[PDB]
């Protein structure tokens, strides 16, 4: 029983426990299930990476992130005592909100409560709030980890900025360098190794990972994330990234 | 001119691109999905000179789609509108529209305005069978567009042909000579913010005379006319209150106290901008502001109980719904008698009299605990404090909420209290079987002289009040209500309305204090 269902009833509590368990486990790995994509801009673009941003911006400031999950490990690659991952589930009406329909369908397959989201989910203004305080993001030491992680850094962005994300591409690495000093972008790492290639349940099966909770949900990606991570450390990389090299890339940006 | 069939994205050729470096301008945007609604972030694209909505499952489109004051064309095929807004007329910088395969039955009057849009798309929509016969014409598109603003002219905006009656004065009382007495006038008004005044309620109200630039315009107006000594208003919002109301009002003398219904909530500034709240005017000449209070519950006066605990979760809100000041009397117009103002707003709706008594409870509990801090020290001897109560306690004459402040006292098995009665915790209030206070009011427009203070499409009824002190004050004349037949020859089924700024009426009473000795 690692992974923990957080909701708006019993969210304040369990940020006290992360106050005290991001100081031994500073790792964080990080997914994020949100509507899916609706909009795709059109018009001449410096860059295909360039759009790739631009294309993220449009639809992170449009759509509201549904479901969160944080995987807290030290950097030896060990989860803490008791539970190891929170599952994060926000506040998202089915009737008001904007979403694309077929993304609302495999968010169903995958378990989703929209009903007890909708009455008991949380507020992302207030979230923002605690997250800020409890100092996991913007504090020198803390790494992150992430699989294609452009819309998931994105949507954390604007909620604890509560702004729509900057014109410049160029403006959006700026903010995110200092609420999250280190971050690898576990697809990023992908590139360089031979023979990784998919997308994040076909890697698990490369490297021989059980998959903990219900497939394809945010939680349960949160935590498939981090253990994938140290394996492909320890593996390709020789239990050592390079910053520089890796840190601050994300994939297709 | 035309936007390019193909759907897809465009790169600059990297060779000249790079050397140049040239900025990305995307002024097309695309949305698809089968998306239900929209979001709000969408509107604040200026930007955008492009957008397509088609192939979706969009039930209506918001009036805030016009925020895209640079935006030239506009694609709704094949979605599941019913029906256009009126604020579409003001896009004039649209040149192409599209609304093919819709549920669309007859387009607004205002779309003609659009005098720039070159082609129109209506195929697949039940419009009715001249509007088809326009569109088969040659240049039937022109023909069209003129037509609908051809049948604008019909509605013909702010007409105002009629023209509104004075509202008639009434005298209750001549003013006694046999002791020196104080008088000073009163009103009670609730503004109805612009928040809560949308067309969805008061659908027999026009757009533009809903519009809060149109209202604030005819309100200041009506409490300039009655130069009140003493002005209390509700359902202010709180910008309006320090830049617009507080403005006008110092102008023609007098010096507020505002205070906000919420203050836990804490969110974004255009959040609290709009926040509501009840207000408090007094003409300096006559008054002088010895204290000020935004009423609360101490939540400790009762004796610590887990009956009060569980009582008071099912009662209380975290708004405050209450403000309350304290004047003095200028010498010229050694005693020094004051003057405690109240005023309050309660939201709830009859069917929760439960927590409207038991917040009115609460209300004027705090009240009395108010005037004794006060009573102490700045009386002269020992030691009584008048109360002038004015209020929008949204409930009728005959309900309990009101039975309560008249006759002093509520039973603790009234109808009202409903689940909540003969809880014991009521009984805390009073300072049995009934709960009682000290104070022994008696409202100004006594005997019904006002029919109804809100009327609206579906309610009309007395809701707004003015109290006070009998032992202390009296009322010598109150303001009667409008000219009735003239509401009907002008055939008002409710209000706001062009001539009618809120949809509550104003109480202004001219009340009389008495001074004794010198
Ligand atoms: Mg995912
Ligand atoms: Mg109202």
């Amino acid at each position: 029983q690692r992974i923990c269902e957080v909701w708006a009833c019993n969210l304040d509590e369990e940020m006290k426990k992360i106050r005290q368990v991001i100081r031994k486990y500073n790792y964080v790995a990080m997914d994020t299930e949100f509507p899916g994509v609706v909009a795709r801009p059109i018009g001449e673009f410096r860059s295909n990476a360039d759009y790739q941003y631009q294309l993220l911006r449009c639809n992170v400031d449009l759509l509201k992130i549904i479901q969160l999950g944080l995987t807290f490990m030290n950097e030896q690659g060990e989860y803490p005592p008791g539970t190891s991952t929170w599952q994060f589930n926000f506040k998202f009406n089915l009737t008001e909100d904007m979403y694309a329909q077929d993304s609302i369908e495999l968010l169903t397959t995958s378990g989703i409560q929209f009903k007890k989201h909708e009455e008991e989910g949380i507020e992302t203004q207030y979230f923002a709030e605690l997250l800020m305080t409890s100092g996991v993001v913007l504090c020198e030491g803390v790494k992150w980890l992430s699989f294609h992680s452009g819309y998931d850094f994105g949507y954390l962005i604007k909620i604890l900025t509560n702004s729509n994300l900057p014109e410049e591409e160029l403006d959006f690495f700026e903010i995110l360098r200092l609420f999250f000093p280190v971050i690898y972008d576990v697809k990023y790492l992908m590139k360089s190794c031979k023979n990784l290639k998919g997308g994040l349940q076909e890697v698990a099966e490369q490297l021989e990972l059980e998959r903990i909770g219900p497939q394809h949900q945010a939680g349960s990606d949160s935590l498939l994330t981090g253990m994938a991570f140290f394996k492909m450390r320890e593996m390709f990389f020789e239990d050592h990234i390079d910053d520089a090299k890796y840190c601050g890339h994300l994939y297709g940006l | 001119y035309e936007p390019p069939d193909p759907r897809r994205m465009y790169t600059i050729m990297s060779s000249e691109e790079a050397a140049n470096g040239k900025k990305s301008h995307w002024a097309e945007l695309e949305i698809s999905g089968k998306v239900r609604s929209l979001s709000a972030s969408l509107w604040s694209l200026t930007h955008l000179t492009a957008l397509h909505l088609s192939d979706n499952s969009l039930s209506r489109i918001p009036s805030d789609i016009a925020k895209l004051h640079n935006l030239v064309y506009l694609d709704l095929s094949s979605n599941k509108i019913r029906s256009l807004p009126a604020e579409l007329g003001n896009m004039v910088s649209l040149r192409e529209l599209h609304l093919n395969n819709n549920l669309l039955r007859v387009l607004p009057f205002e779309l003609g305005k659009l005098f720039q849009l070159q082609t129109l798309g209506l195929k697949g929509n039940p419009l009715t069978q001249d509007i088809l016969n326009l569109y088969q014409e040659p240049d039937g598109t022109r023909r069209l567009l003129n037509y609908l603003l051809d049948n604008l002219s019909g509605t013909a905006k702010r007409i105002t042909t009629e023209q509104p009656p004075p509202r008639s004065w009434i005298m209750l009382q001549e003013p006694d000579r046999t002791r020196p007495t104080a008088l000073f006038s009163v009103m009670c008004y609730n503004v109805l913010c612009d928040k809560y005044a949308t067309r969805q309620l008061y659908g027999y109200c026009p757009s533009w005379a809903l519009n809060w630039d149109y209202r604030k315009k005819a309100i200041i107006q009506e409490i300039l006319s009655c130069n009140a000594d003493i002005v209390s208003l509700q359902e202010v919002e709180t910008e309006q209150y320090y830049s617009f109301f507080l403005v006008e009002l110092k102008e023609r003398g007098y010096n507020g106290f505002f205070s906000p219904k919420s203050r836990a909530r804490t969110m974004s500034e255009q959040e609290r901008k709009h926040v509501d709240g009840c207000a408090i005017f007094f003409k300096t000449e006559k008054f002088t502001l010895v204290q000020k209070h935004t009423v609360e519950f101490n939540q400790l006066a009762m004796a610590n109980s887990e009956g009060s605990e569980a009582m008071l979760n099912r009662v209380m809100t975290k708004d405050n719904i209450g403000v309350a000041v304290l004047l003095e009397l200028r010498k010229e117009s050694t005693e020094k008698q004051l003057i405690l103002v109240a005023n309050a707003h309660m939201h709830w709706d009859p069917e929760y009299s439960d927590v409207k008594l038991v917040q009115t409870m609460m209300f004027l509990s705090e009240v009395k605990n108010i005037i004794d801090k006060a009573s102490r020290n700045l009386k002269s001897s020992v030691g009584t404090i008048p109360l002038v109560l004015c209020a929008d306690l949204n409930s009728l004459p005959d309900s309990g909420v009101v039975e309560y402040l008249s006759t002093g006292g509520v039973e603790t098995n009234h109808k009202d209290f409903k689940e909540l009665r003969y809880n014991e915790s009521l009984t805390n209030f009073s300072c049995n079987g009934r709960i009682t206070h000290g104070f022994k009011l008696q409202s100004a427009y006594e005997s019904g002289l006002m029919p109804y203070t809100n009327y609206t499409f579906d309610f009309k009824g007395i809701i707004d009040y003015i109290f006070y002190s009998k032992p202390q004050l009296n009322t010598l004349g109150i303001l009667g209500p409008l000219d009735h037949h003239w509401l009907v020859e002008n055939n008002i089924s409710g209000c706001p309305h062009p001539l009618i700024p809120s949809d509550h009426f104003s109480l202004f009473a001219q009340l009389e204090l008495l001074l004794p000795f010198l």
